[PDB]
């Protein structure tokens, strides 16, 4: 659907200059102004570059835009963790695809951050939930990097396959990652086992927390 | 000081219409156009059209097959987008944004999530995740709240009416098999504070017009 073409991903380590290409044709980039946007999860896009290469208020000059022929480029100099976001190009377009077109977005990852094993907290069902004849175990996984984990659940020592829901890791305010997993059970299942465990695998090694009724 | 403030998230049945509003401030409303851009969850930005606040000219994206109408009210500095004959493929965050020739689409509203579904709104069930000796790790203790079985997105969570922010993480929601969402919010606090400090999670689910303030107390 996007008329302009950007790479789906770009990456670098801190202090690198990362470039993101945006290609189109004569009716858009070739003849018209290009714009760039930064978007963080859950937030609106923010204008980063207008008019091919101008920075609006508050955008620091380590972001630079350029254009040549029918392709444009955003350069993120001095890369740092706060630059992890999606970046979109856009342009006016004089063809039938116009009047305004977007690229498909580029997700920027910043590598070379300090590795960190996860912290795991496992909450039992609350007394309130049990009194409502339901039960959820809540496994919260925090302060890890890189942002990838797997979660497995056990009842006593037996693997539990059903009733599990697991979120994709996302960044904490401190730029490390967190994730969550839930196990739904009946109150009688909760009460009838000696313990339940959540086992988190990160970078090949595991951290497992156990709770007991 | 340019700001565009949109109306709240909404759920709509297939075949219904939605009208989103966008209140502009910090500049002369008629001096710029207003564009609308939508974004399906996790996906890219799609231009829908734009209107000249000053002279009324409009241009709409062909792929919407005539289903969008854009209007403005100069007296209240508000722009509106109405999308008719809704379908589930219309589920998206809808953004208002200011438009002009030089600066392009420059300032954007905060976005409005419109969920198109035959299911009815449902407010959350909020349960405390109580601190205990088992949720404490050398000087810090975790406590939280579990926000269960709501529809549609979004929910917001604060702690102590916004006074407690350091050490807070609110997780993304998961869409369960029932078609309802659940999420959690957790705070890491000093163990010593557990006595004499209070903790209330403030859950707002605007789609169902429900707010829940749940006290989270030691077991």
């Amino acid at each position: 659907q996007s008329v302009l073409t950007q790479p789906p991903s770009a990456s670098g380590t801190p202090g690198q200059r990362v470039t993101i290409s945006c290609s189109g044709s004569s009716s858009n980039i070739g003849s018209n102004y290009v714009y760039w946007y930064q978007q963080f999860p859950g937030t609106a896009p923010k204008l980063l570059i207008y008019g091919n290469n101008q920075r609006p208020s508050g955008v620091p000059d380590r972001f630079s835009g350029s254009k040549s022929g029918t392709s444009a480029s955003l350069a993120i100099s001095g890369l740092r963790s706060e630059d992890e976001a999606d970046y979109y190009c856009a342009a006016w377009d004089d063809s039938l695809s116009g009047p305004w077109v977007f690229g498909g977005g580029t997700q920027v990852t910043v590598l070379g951050q300090p590795k960190a094993a996860p912290s795991v907290t496992l909450f039992p069902p609350s007394s309130e939930e049990l009194q409502a004849n339901k039960a959820t175990l809540v496994c919260l996984i925090s302060d890890f990097y890189p942002g990838a984990v797997t979660v497995a659940w056990k009842a006593d020592s037996s693997p539990v396959k059903a009733g599990v829901e697991t979120t994709t890791p996302s960044k904490q305010s401190n730029n490390k990652y967190a994730a969550s997993s839930y196990l739904s059970l009946t109150p009688e299942q909760w009460k009838s086992h000696r313990s339940y465990s959540c086992q988190v695998t990160h970078e090949g090694s595991t951290v497992e927390k156990t709770v007991a009724p | 000081q340019v700001q565009l403030v949109q109306s709240g998230a909404e759920v709509k049945k297939p075949g219904a219409s939605v009208k989103v509003s966008c209140k502009a401030s910090g500049y002369i409303f008629t001096s710029h156009g207003i564009s609308w851009v939508r974004q399906a969850p996790g996906q890219g930005l799609e231009w829908m059209g734009w209107i000249s606040v000053y002279n009324g000219y409009t241009n709409y994206a062909q792929n919407l097959q005539g289903r969008v109408t854009m209007t403005t009210d100069t007296s209240t500095s508000t722009a509106y987008m109405e999308l008719r004959s809704l379908r589930s493929d219309d589920t998206a965050v809808y953004f208002c944004a200011r438009a002009s020739q030089i600066r392009g689409v420059d300032y954007w509203g905060q976005g409005t999530l419109v969920t198109v579904s035959s299911a009815s709104t449902k407010g959350p069930s909020v349960f405390p995740l109580a601190p205990s000796s088992k949720s404490t790790s050398g000087g810090t203790a975790a406590l939280g709240c579990l926000v269960k079985d709501y529809f549609p997105e979004p929910v917001t969570v604060s702690w102590n009416s916004g006074a407690l922010t350091s050490g807070v993480h609110t997780f993304p929601a998961v869409l369960q098999s029932s078609g309802l969402y659940s999420l959690s919010s957790v705070v890491t606090v000093p163990s010593s504070s557990l006595g004499t400090q209070t903790y209330i999670c403030n859950v707002n689910h605007k789609p169902s017009n429900t707010k829940v303030d749940k006290r989270v107390e030691p077991k």
